[PDB]
């Protein structure tokens, strides 16, 4: 799914943000339960009030989740496998979700990255978050 | 089709700072990019088979411009997006067969370019206000197959 | 929601002969099985573990007969869907909040088991109107969005 | 993505379905355009009367590529390159036609095979179809 191209402008992004990411994850999530509401229900107990040190101690969590899949790029089902099972299994994240996310994720990216959200850099990462929700929401049984 | 004033705010307040001209073409074009099958339905536009081919393509821009249009038209009327895209929504379903998930698809990538020309000044209060906008035209423009 | 006559025809046809003990049963079983996610929204009704056990379900059966009945309803008010669910519309979406995707998903597994229980009855102009129906139904559930 | 018990049902579907597949591919073909018709448009050149000789051919392409893309189950995105430059490049299929051709072939495959049309097997040949139509849409450019 992810020709030689796109995983190339991947890490292109990734490094451009570097250890950036534990925020930009915080930042994306909070820009997604004050963008589409109803996706706070998966998230009960948390105060989705903004700087809460739940939302930024989560976007690490996911920013770095991310990154163990840059890395596993010719191969995200089995190192992405542990994930898997928490959205699919556990979870039951309705696909939908992920494309709000990929989306709020996607424009963090390009409110912090002018220089490399480009055209096709663009594209490049949404079949990169694309290809990862898939993962994430595959097993489901 | 309900924002509140907060957000009213908020979206007419860097809408006035958009280049009306160029943020279409930027628009439509990250679009057929992005979402490449989007292009078969500009077959007559030319070359568009490389990112920058269609980023630099002319009609990719004249177009873009009667797009991010439409959007500043429907602004000025938030409260009855469906009169305001009513013909042109029998267009692009009643006639061109554009499948109406597209259009969340367009709306989304626009955001996108928001984000990008506004950096920090485009925060999730913005985006949020905005993302319901998109929402609406997008689902006022598919009005002619609900 | 717009049929012909000859479509409407078939389908009040078609329906007359499904057993409504059954088919609310397996559609809302085999969503639950084809797309598991939705799973969750059903967290309350127990075993949902297996093919099998979600199949078996009494509650499962039991809700799917619910949902058969509130389509049963809209195919005798098929140029008033939008109101024949108007309360559905609110309950699925301010109160349980299901994507809409979900609806078109459960309207195509039940197409699928209409195809089961009637073989090759189950014609293309057949399904061809279903598909009107299922669609008008989806698109009725998620109004209080629109 | 795809487990064994997947892979397993599946085969106990394409062989119920025997060479029956040609007759099949064509039938959800005409499924796809009386109940879809704007999937018409991507064959203008096309008779699509019912029967329309064309058609059953192309049912047979169709159903031979997928009895291909089960066979190299494990590996489809190189299995199926040629189509993918097809489908996503020459015709610019929007993705969302598959999910009506799939939905199509699921709904005729319920129609002829009663017993092996279980839940179970089901879920399967949608998981299935679900992934050679990314693949064939995923080398859009
Ligand atoms: C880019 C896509 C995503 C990635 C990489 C990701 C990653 C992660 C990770 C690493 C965890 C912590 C797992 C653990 O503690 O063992 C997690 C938890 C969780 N995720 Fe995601 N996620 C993604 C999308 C989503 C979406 C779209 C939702 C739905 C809104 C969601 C909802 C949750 C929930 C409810 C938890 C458990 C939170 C808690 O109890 O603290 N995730 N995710
Ligand atoms: C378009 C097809 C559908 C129809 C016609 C339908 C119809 C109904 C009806 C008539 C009820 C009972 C309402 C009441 O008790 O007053 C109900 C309840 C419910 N439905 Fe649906 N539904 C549909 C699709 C779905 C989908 C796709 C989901 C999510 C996967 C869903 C989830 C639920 C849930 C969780 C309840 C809870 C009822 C309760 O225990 O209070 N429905 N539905
Ligand atoms: C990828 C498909 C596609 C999408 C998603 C899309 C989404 C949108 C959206 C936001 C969702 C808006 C506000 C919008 C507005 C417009 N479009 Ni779109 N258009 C699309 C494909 C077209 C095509 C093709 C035309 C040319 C129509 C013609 O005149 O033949 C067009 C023409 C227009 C025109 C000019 C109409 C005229 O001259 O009569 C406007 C205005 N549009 N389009
Ligand atoms: C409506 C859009 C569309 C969809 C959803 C679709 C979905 C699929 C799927 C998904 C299950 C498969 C396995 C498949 C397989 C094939 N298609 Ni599709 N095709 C589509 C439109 C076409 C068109 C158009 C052609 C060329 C037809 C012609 O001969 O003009 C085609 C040709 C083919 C061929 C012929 C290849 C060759 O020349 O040898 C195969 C095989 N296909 N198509």
């Amino acid at each position: 799914v992810l020709s030689p191209a796109d995983k190339t402008n991947v890490k292109a992004a990734w490094g451009k943000v570097g250890a950036h990411a534990g925020e930009y994850g915080a930042e994306a999530l909070e820009r997604m339960f004050l963008s589409f509401p109803t996706t706070k229900t998966y998230f009960p107990h948390f105060d989705l009030s903004h700087g809460s040190a739940q939302v930024k101690g989560h976007g690490k969590k996911v920013a770095d989740a991310l990154t163990n899949a840059v890395a596993h790029v010719d191969d995200m089902p089995n190192a992405l496998s542990a994930l898997s099972d928490l959205h699919a299994h556990k979870l039951r994240v309705d696909p939908v979700n992920f494309k709000l996310l990929s989306h709020c994720l996607l424009v963090t990216l390009a409110a912090h990255l002018p220089a490399e959200f480009t055209p096709a850099v663009h594209a490049s990462l949404d079949k990169f978050l694309a290809s990862v929700s898939t993962v994430l929401t595959s097993k489901y049984r | 089709v309900h924002l509140t004033p907060e957000e009213k705010s908020a979206v007419t307040a860097l809408w006035g700072k958009v280049n009306v001209d160029e943020v279409g073409g930027e628009a439509l074009g990250r679009l057929l990019v992005v979402y490449p099958w989007t292009q078969r339905f500009f077959e007559s536009f030319g070359d568009l088979s490389t990112p920058d081919a269609v980023m630099g393509n002319p009609k990719v821009k004249a177009h873009g411009k009667k797009v991010l249009g439409a959007f500043s038209d429907g602004l000025a009327h938030l409260d009855n997006l469906k009169g305001t895209f009513a013909t042109l929504s029998e267009l692009h379903c009643d006639k061109l067969h554009v499948d109406p998930e597209n259009f969340r698809l367009l709306g989304n990538v626009l955001v996108c370019v928001l984000a990008h020309h506004f950096g920090k000044e485009f925060t999730p209060p913005v985006q949020a206000a905005y993302q319901k906008v998109v929402a609406g035209v997008a689902n006022a423009l598919a009005h002619k197959y609900h």
